[PDB]
Formats: C-alpha cells, sequence, structure tokens
C-alpha cells in the first residue's frame, strides 16, 4: 500500500528496533517477560503507547 | 327491544389537546372491545390482552 | 484481573471522561465522583480468549 | 383513515386554508404506513416494525411543525408531510437502494393523493433543510447551516469535556435528525451506529444545544432495579415539578441486565410509570403537583386532573435516547424487537464509516503539517479526494 501510492517505507524495517530503547528491552526482559520478538512487540504496544 | 350495531360517538378535540398521551379516537373496535371488557369484567372472570 | 467480566461502572475511566477544575480533576463512579491522581495507571487483564 | 382523518382534522386548524384536504393527508400517510409495512420486512432487517404509532409520529410531528412553522402554501404543507414522512418511517432503513425504494413510494403517494406540480425534488435532501438555527423551523440555506453547527460545535468541544473529534457532512445530517426528534412532543430516538460513530457525544451535542439536562444512567454488574427506579423516578420529578426538559442518554454498555429493557417499556409508550410514585411517596409527590400547578395559574379540582397535567409534562418534556451497536447479537436483539421500544423509538441508523467521511476525518487530523518533500510522482497509477499531496496519498493508505 506504502508502495502503491508513492510513499517511501525502509525496506528493512522491524517494528522491535524502531521503538525500543535497549534499556526498555532491557528493563522489561528483567522483570520477567519472554524472550520472544512477539513479546517485546507487545510489551511496547502495551507500555509505548497509551492514550 | 331492537338490534342495532356500529353507532359511535363523535369527538372533536381541540389541536393543543392532540398532544395527550391519553386520548382514544373511538371506533367500531374500540366501542366492541372496550364492551366485552366490560362484559368479562362483570362476570368476575379474568382477562388477558395479546 | 478478571477482564472476562467488566462492568460499565469503570466505562467513564474506559473512555477518558473527566470533569476538570482548578486542581482537581474528577470522574463520575457509581453514584460518586472521585479525584483522579494522574499518577493512577491502568491494566486489563484476562487468561482465557473465550 | 378514520382515525388519523380525524387527526389531521385536528391539526389543520391552524391552517384553515387547506381544511379541504383533510382525508389525502390522512389516507396518503395510512398508505404510506401500509406500503412501508408492506415493502420492508423483518425478513430483511429485525428493526422494520411499523404500527399506528407510526401514524401517530407523523401527525404528530406535523403538527408541532405546522404550529412552530412559518405561513404555508399547499407546497409547504405536503413537504412539510413527506419530511415527517422521511424521518418517521425511512430512516430507519439500512443501505440505499431501500432509501430509494422509499423516495419512490412518496412520489408515488403525493402523486396518487395530492396532485400539484409545485414540488421540487422530494428525495430525502433537498427537503429535510429544517430550522433550528432559523428561529422558526423553515427551510434553510445549508450554508449556514453547516456553519452555524461547526461553530457551535467548537464552541461545544471547548466549552463541555474535551474529546477531540472532527466534523463532516455525514455528523451534519444526522444533527437535524437528532434535533429534531428531541422536539418533538413524545418521543425518544435510538441510534443504531455501529460503534465510535459518535452517536452518543452527537446526543450530546444536541443535549447542549438546546439545553437539555443530560442524564446517563450509572450502574454496574451489582447494580439493583430500586437502583434504576431512582434514577428514572428523580429524573421524571425534575421534568414535571422543575419544568427541567431532560435528555436520558441509556449506552448499550450501561445495561447489565433486562430490569433497564421494561420499566421504560412503559415510560416510552404511555407517559408515565405507575407503580414508581407509591405509599407516601405518591401523596408528596402530589402535594408538590398542587404547589406546580397552582404557580402556574392554574387551580386544578380533581387529583387525576393534577395527574393528567403531570403526566402530559412527562410526555413532552422527557426524551430519551438509545445508541446501540451491534443489534444482531443477543443482548442488543432483547433491546430490539421489544416493541415499546422500537415503536416509540425514532430508529435511526448510522454505521460504519462511509469511507469518504473516514477522508474527512483522516484529512482534519493531519490539519498539522510536518510533511515533507516533494511527490516523485504525482500519482500516475489505479476515493478520499483526487490526490495530489503527500497528506492525501497517508490518507489513501491509511
Ligand atoms: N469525529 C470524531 N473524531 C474523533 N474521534 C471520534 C469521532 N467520533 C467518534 N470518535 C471516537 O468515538 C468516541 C466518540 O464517543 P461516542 O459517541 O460515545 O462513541 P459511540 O459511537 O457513541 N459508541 P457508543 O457508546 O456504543 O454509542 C470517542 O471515544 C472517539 O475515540
Amino acid at each position: 500500500l506504502l508502495g502503491k501510492f508513492a510513499v517511501k517505507y525502509d525496506v528493512n524495517y522491524r517494528f522491535i528496533d524502531y521503538l525500543v530503547t535497549l534499556d526498555e528491552k532491557m528493563k522489561w526482559l528483567e522483570c520477567g517477560l519472554d524472550k520472544n520478538d512477539y513479546f517485546l512487540e507487545n510489551m511496547s504496544i502495551v507500555m509505548n503507547s497509551q492514550d | 327491544f331492537s338490534s342495532f350495531c356500529s353507532e359511535i360517538p363523535s369527538v372533536s378535540l381541540e389541536a393543543h389537546e392532540v398532544m395527550r398521551p391519553d386520548i382514544v379516537i373511538p371506533t367500531i373496535d374500540t366501542i366492541k372491545h372496550e364492551k366485552i371488557f366490560y362484559d368479562l369484567l362483570n362476570s368476575k372472570r379474568g382477562i388477558i390482552l395479546c | 484481573q478478571d477482564g472476562e467480566f467488566f462492568d460499565p461502572i469503570i466505562s467513564r475511566l474506559i473512555s477518558r471522561e473527566f470533569n476538570h477544575a482548578g486542581n482537581r480533576v474528577t470522574v463520575e463512579i457509581g453514584d460518586h465522583e472521585v479525584d483522579v491522581s494522574g499518577d493512577f495507571k491502568l491494566f486489563i487483564h484476562s487468561c482465557d480468549p473465550s | 383513515s378514520q382515525i388519523y382523518e380525524i387527526y389531521y382534522k385536528a391539526i389543520f386548524k391552524l391552517v384553515p386554508e387547506f381544511r379541504s384536504y383533510t382525508e389525502p393527508f390522512a389516507r396518503a400517510s395510512v398508505h404510506l404506513y401500509n406500503e412501508c409495512k408492506a415493502r420492508y420486512s423483518t425478513g430483511l432487517q429485525s428493526h422494520y416494525l411499523f404500527s399506528p404509532r407510526e401514524l401517530t409520529r407523523l401527525v404528530r410531528g406535523v403538527y408541532t411543525a405546522i404550529n412552530t412553522g412559518p405561513r404555508q402554501t399547499l407546497r409547504s404543507l405536503i413537504r412539510l408531510w413527506a419530511y415527517e414522512a422521511w424521518r418517521i418511517f425511512a430512516d430507519r432503513l439500512v443501505g440505499v437502494k431501500e432509501k430509494n425504494s422509499f423516495e419512490q413510494l412518496l412520489y408515488e403517494t403525493v402523486d396518487k393523493y395530492l396532485p400539484n406540480q409545485d414540488l421540487g425534488n422530494i428525495s430525502s435532501t433537498s427537503l429535510l433543510f429544517s430550522g433550528l438555527l432559523s428561529l422558526d423551523f423553515k427551510e434553510v440555506n445549508k450554508t449556514d447551516l453547516v456553519n452555524f453547527i461547526e461553530e457551535r460545535f467548537k464552541t461545544f468541544c471547548d466549552e463541555e469535556l474535551e474529546v477531540p473529534m472532527v466534523i463532516h457532512e455525514s455528523m451534519v445530517d444526522h444533527i437535524l435528525r437528532i434535533d429534531r426528534a428531541l422536539k418533538q412532543v413524545q418521543g425518544h430516538m435510538m441510534l443504531i451506529g455501529a460503534s465510535r460513530t459518535g452517536k452518543t457525544i452527537l446526543t450530546r451535542f444536541v443535549a447542549w444545544l438546546n439545553g437539555l439536562k443530560i442524564v446517563q444512567p450509572k450502574i454496574h454488574r451489582h447494580s439493583n432495579l430500586s437502583d434504576f427506579d431512582m434514577i428514572l423516578k428523580k429524573a421524571i420529578s425534575d421534568c414535571s415539578l422543575k419544568e427541567s426538559r431532560t435528555c436520558l442518554i441509556i449506552d448499550e454498555s450501561n445495561i447489565l441486565e433486562t430490569a433497564f429493557l421494561e420499566r421504560m417499556n412503559t415510560l416510552l409508550a404511555n407517559a408515565d410509570i405507575p407503580d414508581l410514585f407509591q405509599g407516601e411517596e405518591y401523596d408528596k409527590l402530589l402535594n408538590n403537583l398542587r404547589n406546580k400547578t397552582r404557580s402556574l395559574g392554574l387551580l386544578l379540582d380533581t387529583e387525576q386532573e393534577l395527574y393528567d397535567w403531570f403526566v402530559g409534562e412527562i410526555a413532552k418534556n422527557l426524551h430519551v435516547v438509545f445508541t446501540i451497536c451491534d443489534p444482531t447479537n443477543n443482548k442488543s436483539s432483547a433491546m430490539i424487537s421489544s416493541p415499546a421500544l422500537f415503536n416509540r423509538c425514532i430508529i435511526n441508523w448510522m454505521g460504519d464509516w462511509d469511507t469518504k467521511t473516514m477522508s474527512q476525518v483522516a484529512n482534519n487530523m493531519v490539519d498539522v503539517i510536518p510533511m515533507e518533500f516533494t511527490d516523485f510522482i504525482v500519482p500516475e497509477v489505479n476515493f478520499t479526494e483526487p490526490i495530489q499531496t503527500i497528506r492525501d496519498a497517508v490518507v489513501n493508505i491509511l
């Protein structure tokens, strides 16, 4: 969709690396969070965004 | 003694009286219905309207 | 702890609705208006996807 | 036709010139009622139900609109009729073809009964143009409406609770519908909007516009019937004794039990709840009624007269608005089939965003301009808007 209409996106993109701090990643995993990219993607969505 | 039917009262209510929720425009069925209610109620038998 | 079951007293709290004052911030819950802190956070949590 | 011929004969005292036309409006009204009841059936939608109430609403709506309205010609009356016809009957209709089916029926009805060629386009737009901002409920200019609404919506967004909001034509049509509805003597509305559609907040907007007291029932899993009674109880007292003119907003979140269903099956349908004020509580109310009545300059002999005044007060000054999302589930469908609901509720069908208004929302949110560079490609390939900017591209992608 970003291609069909003309808008550039980073061809190499990963949600985690983009929106999470090392410290954040480190801090979450400290609290007992699971190893997964998934559970990191999730923990980001919960924490990183509350409106 | 005679048998006659469907004689109804004429109603004329003012415009501002048209918005009263408790109102009825008498029709043949109104009277017929009101009357069988009464008859049933004078027999002390009960009514259920569905 | 049980999101499975949820009662609307929190509804005013889910949707962000608050009556603002000079200093205080109040949110109606049930029959009483309680003051919100802002150091306050909420997490609803459930177990079964059913 | 006989019943409502009497009704029109009563409301047309305000337009004696058109007195001759009592039957053909009554006939046209009953005709429409019949055809509608025939074309749209419960097999398509659960909420297509037509009763004499629809005929009742149609006369009532017309009565107030004539009374409050400007000097009428025959065109004036029959278009007004067609407006109320639209709102009472077709506004509940989903999709398009069915609303078009109704327009066709309306044209047919007018032709069959009242043949004036002075009419314009009688389609749902081109008619309603229902005056609120203009003080008497006439037709309006439509440019003035959108502006009036928008400035009064800016005001309302700032002055009352701040949930950031957006405007669209879609909003405007339903606003006129909600207001006209809250203007009608004994009447209530239910908005079928899906969810997040902004139907509750719109109700609140009109409530704020016409200065109606808003009441949203406060309840939960542990909430009792005694509890909902007191809300209704107190709400009715204010609607009568203090002349508060309140709008009661029920959401489908609010119901943890059906008990909420029924006590209002009453309040909507007839104009009172008999059980609600009872025991000594009845005598207390009665005392107050005598006082308020006498303060209005009317000394009412009997008790039933007081109570008849009281009930009439609940009728004209208490409005209820339901907002429901998915009519399809059993929880909301219990609300739905329930007749006293659907037949004294004006059913207004909103739905998921219109995919056009989706752009109006999107564009109005990206109004702030962080947007950079150039479009390497003015779009060359391939509904939001004619697409020029990166802005348009983004709302189209989204
Ligand atoms: N124009 C709008 N701009 C932005 N958000 C909107 C708009 N309209 C609706 N919303 C969203 O939907 C809500 C509007 O409130 P509300 O009217 O209660 O929605 P609703 O359609 O009534 N849902 P419901 O309680 O089932 O009736 C807010 O939480 C917003 O997130």
